[PDB]
């Protein structure tokens, strides 16, 4: 139980952090989007 | 595909190299002045149906039993012809149900031109398959996979064996393995997958030719030999073009060539 | 400079067969040039097997330059190289 | 092309501009001579035959070591720290199957050679000791493991306290050191070979001397051989 | 039909792409990771099922790993180009492009060749990096290739114990080509190391290293 309840832990690190890659990684979609628009 | 033998046939039959000259059983040239009939009584019905510039017929019979096996249409022939050919060139074919298939062009002193139309079109018209992939077998392999308890367990599956070589187009074919794509010219390895793939296709190689009379010798030889010929970021072949052209000592070099 | 100190060396601890061969050959040369032997000689008379047999009791008085590829050398007695 | 090739004092194998050609000859560092086609037996065989050749249960009986094979059999059912070490090797040994199974022999092909023959040093060790009869072993369970541990550190290719070095030496005796663990392992020892104390650590110390015994001499030019 | 199969390739080349990238050190959401060939011709293929490559064009920043790891990685723009032929013309904007943004590096795919002109303004793009890449040779990772190694480019401080551990001058190392396809991959510099870790059947895993020339 003590190892399941420490997985239990790295995996929710591991979930904080992918949000917030995921957080920075939606800014610069939009930046990409805008940019393409003014292309076309 | 592997396990099954009709995907197999389809992927062998997607790949190999086929041209027009392939099915093609004879070419001819006619002269027929009026475009909307014709002056042969044989293909007079097939050209009066279809229709319900120089009067220079070229039309060319393919053959019908070699057409089937290759797996083509007629209608397929006449737009690639199209294709490579725009519009400088007006096309009918014959249906499939003609007692001889048969497929008529004409241009929209003219007779050498029309010949020199007709050795391009046997030469370079590409009906389907990848080029410089001349034939294609099917060939049973023996793998010995882990089962689902663990126990290595014999397996038979269907691969394809090639003569000529292109690996580049051959990998990027859908419904192949890309990942276990494998040449027996590690020039071609070199040129495609890089060094490290370069140098497991010459190991392969050489032990191949080792081991077939069933002689053995010891791995750290062979990988000595394959990593002297892989170690300047090209292929070093072992002569004096190879050799003689290092950065080593002029009195050793000067003793071999 | 070049010499590497006792403390970092880092090659292998024991005699090789090419050091052995050349240490014997150079041993049983300089014995048949009139060298002190410093081991006792119960009957033997061929200067190689004299070299052997200071060799086997850690008595011969050489040094073993171990050459590194970029110039670098250690030096190792043959009384402290472990010998098969 | 090849004549000036030579293994150096640091292991690597070089030619005469100093260029390295291998950063250890044959990837081991060992000689041609001194190898032999020996099984790894991790490799091999369906998953319960594996379990039931290498897994030791300290907590079931009929899955435990034999206690006429034992004289400690009276005071091992339900210790739980040497059930953690148990569980530990065999978790060692299942990471050695899986890295064996999936990454360097796909096709299964466990007859490969290796250096030091390790069949017949357990056999020498047998007739030296006289390991017949069904008298008691009296090696315990830590010390297989500790032994065995520490042997898997003690195969020398490369000498040095540099973290690189470490980490070559550690990659130099991968499969020499999973044919090791596969031999040695507990359930074997005790059951198998029926090993005593003083065979153990002679069996301990001919496999570190030989491995030492069998690496290659700096100064071989290996390019002409 | 054809428009299928020049869809589907388009695709396996974008996700080949957004495989090197990542490779590279930098972030892709793995949402996007995995954006599927239905929803690939959904954003891009128009009413008659024409794609358009100027939709493809995408943005990324390295991970903090990486950037901690390498201190030279900055931002990257990947550009898909329509014209099937490029020339002086189309280089020069999108070198424009890359400075007036300033990128660190660019990576633009062109589909069927590009002329000498084109490649004569690439070395002088400085400081940024503009490498190009064809669409055919980006349709099969090779990478995943069983033949193909993992290759990890060293940092600086790596290479500097490398070559302090084996007493080695840069010369002295094995040699990879810089138009080497695994070394246009990883997008290597003239100077720089790659860790290969190998299969070995002699002793399981073993370890060599390439410079770049």
């Amino acid at each position: 139980e003590k190892r399941l309840e420490q997985e239990q832990r790295r995996l929710e690190e591991a979930r904080k952090r992918q949000e917030a890659e995921l957080i920075k990684r939606q800014e610069l979609i939009k930046q990409a989007e805008e940019w393409n628009k003014m292309d076309i | 595909i592997a396990l099954d033998i009709e995907k197999a046939k389809v992927i062998q039959s997607s790949i190999e190299y086929t041209t027009l000259k392939n099915v093609t059983s004879a070419t001819e040239i006619y002269y027929d002045p009026d475009p909307t009939s014709t002056v042969i009584e044989e293909d007079f019905d097939t050209v009066e149906a279809y229709f319900s510039q120089s009067p220079w017929l070229l039309r060319l019979e393919l053959d019908r039993a070699r057409m089937l096996d290759k797996q083509l249409t007629m209608n397929q022939v006449a737009d690639k012809i199209s294709e490579v050919f725009s519009d400088d060139l007006f096309v009918m074919w014959s249906e499939d149900n003609a007692d001889k298939l048969i497929i008529r062009c004409r241009v929209i002193e003219e007779d050498q031109m029309l010949k020199r139309i007709e050795a391009h079109m046997l030469d370079l018209i590409a009906l389907r398959g990848i080029p410089g992939i001349s034939k294609v077998y099917m060939v049973k392999h023996k793998v010995s996979v882990p089962d689902e308890s663990g126990e290595y367990k014999n397996e038979e599956l269907w691969a394809l064996e090639t003569d000529g070589i292109n690996l580049a187009e051959v990998m990027a074919v859908p419904g192949v393995d890309s990942s276990r794509t494998y040449s027996n010219s590690f020039v071609e390895i070199l040129s495609v997958l890089g060094i490290e793939a370069t140098r497991s296709s010459l190991y392969k190689e050489i032990l191949n030719v080792i081991a077939f009379d069933g002689s053995y010798v010891n791995y750290r030889h062979m990988a000595l030999l394959v990593d002297v010929m892989t170690s300047r970021g090209y292929l070093m072949a072992i002569t004096r073009h190879g050799i003689n052209r290092a950065d080593t000592g002029a009195l050793m070099r000067c003793s071999f060539e | 400079e070049l010499a590497i100190l006792k403390e970092e060396r880092t090659t292998t601890p024991y005699l090789t067969k090419y050091e052995r061969a050349r240490i014997l050959g150079t041993r049983a040369l300089q014995i048949s040039m009139n060298a002190p032997v410093l081991v006792d000689i119960e009957g033997e008379t061929d200067p190689l097997q004299i070299a052997m047999k200071e060799l086997s009791q850690r008595k011969i008085p050489l040094v073993i330059r171990r050459y590194l590829p970029d110039g670098s050398y250690e030096d190792w007695g043959c009384d402290e190289l472990i010998v098969d | 092309a090849l004549e000036d090739i030579m293994v150096h004092y640091d292991g690597t194998t070089r030619n005469s501009l100093g260029d390295i050609i291998q950063f250890l000859y044959g990837e081991d560092g060992l000689d041609g001579t001194q190898v032999e086609r020996q099984t790894i037996d991790t490799i091999p065989g369906s998953d319960k035959a594996f379990h039931k050749r290498y897994y030791v249960d300290l907590m079931d009986e009929k899955n435990s070591i034999k206690p006429d094979v034992i004289e400690y059999a009276a005071d091992i059912l339900g210790d739980v720290e040497l059930q953690k070490e148990l569980n530990s090797e065999y978790e060692q040994l299942v990471s050695d199957r899986k890295f064996l199974r999936e990454i360097v022999f796909v096709n299964g092909d466990h007859n490969w050679p290796l250096p030091v023959n390790l069949r017949r040093i357990i056999q020498n060790a047998q007739q030296i000791f006289h390991l017949d009869r069904a008298k008691a072993s009296d090696l315990t369970i830590p010390e297989i493991i500790h032994g065995v541990r520490d042997l898997c550190k003690k195969l020398f290719v490369l000498r040095g306290e540099n973290e690189l070095i470490k980490e070559a030496q550690q990659n130099a005796t991968s499969l020499f050191q999973c044919l090791v663990r596969a031999r040695l392992a507990t359930r074997r020892i005790l059951e198998e070979f029926r090993l005593n104390r003083d065979a153990f650590e002679w069996v301990l110390g001919t496999i570190e001397a030989q491995f030492q015994r069998s690496l290659v001499h700096p100064g071989e030019m290996v390019g002409v051989i | 039909e054809d428009n299928n199969r020049i869809i589907s390739r388009l695709w396996r080349s974008f996700r080949t792409v957004k495989e090197m990238a990542a490779d590279r050190g930098y972030f892709i959401s793995q949402e996007e990771m995995d954006q599927s060939l239905e929803e690939f011709r959904s954003k891009i293929c128009d009413s008659m099922g024409n794609p358009q490559r100027k939709l493809m064009s995408f943005l990324a920043n390295p991970t903090p790993e990486a950037l901690e790891k390498y201190s030279d990685l900055g931002t990257l723009w990947v550009e898909f180009c329509d014209e099937p032929s490029v020339g002086i013309k189309t280089m020069r904007n999108f070198c424009l492009r890359i400075q007036e943004k300033n990128f660190s590096t660019g990576i633009f795919i062109y589909q069927n060749n590009i002329t000498p002109s084109a490649n004569k303004m690439i070395p002088t793009v400085s400081p940024a990096i503009i490498e190009t890449f064809q669409e055919s040779d980006l349709v099969v990772n090779i990478t995943h290739h069983e033949l193909v190694p993992k290759h990890i480019r060293l940092s600086d401080g790596e290479k500097s114990q490398l070559l302090q551990r084996y007493k080695l001058k840069e010369s002295q190392l094995p040699r990879i080509q810089r138009e080497d396809p695994v070394a246009r991959y990883l997008g290597l510099k003239r100077g720089q190391v790659v860790k290969i870790i190998r299969r070995s059947e002699t002793s399981g895993r073993y370890a060599s290293y390439r410079i770049c020339l």
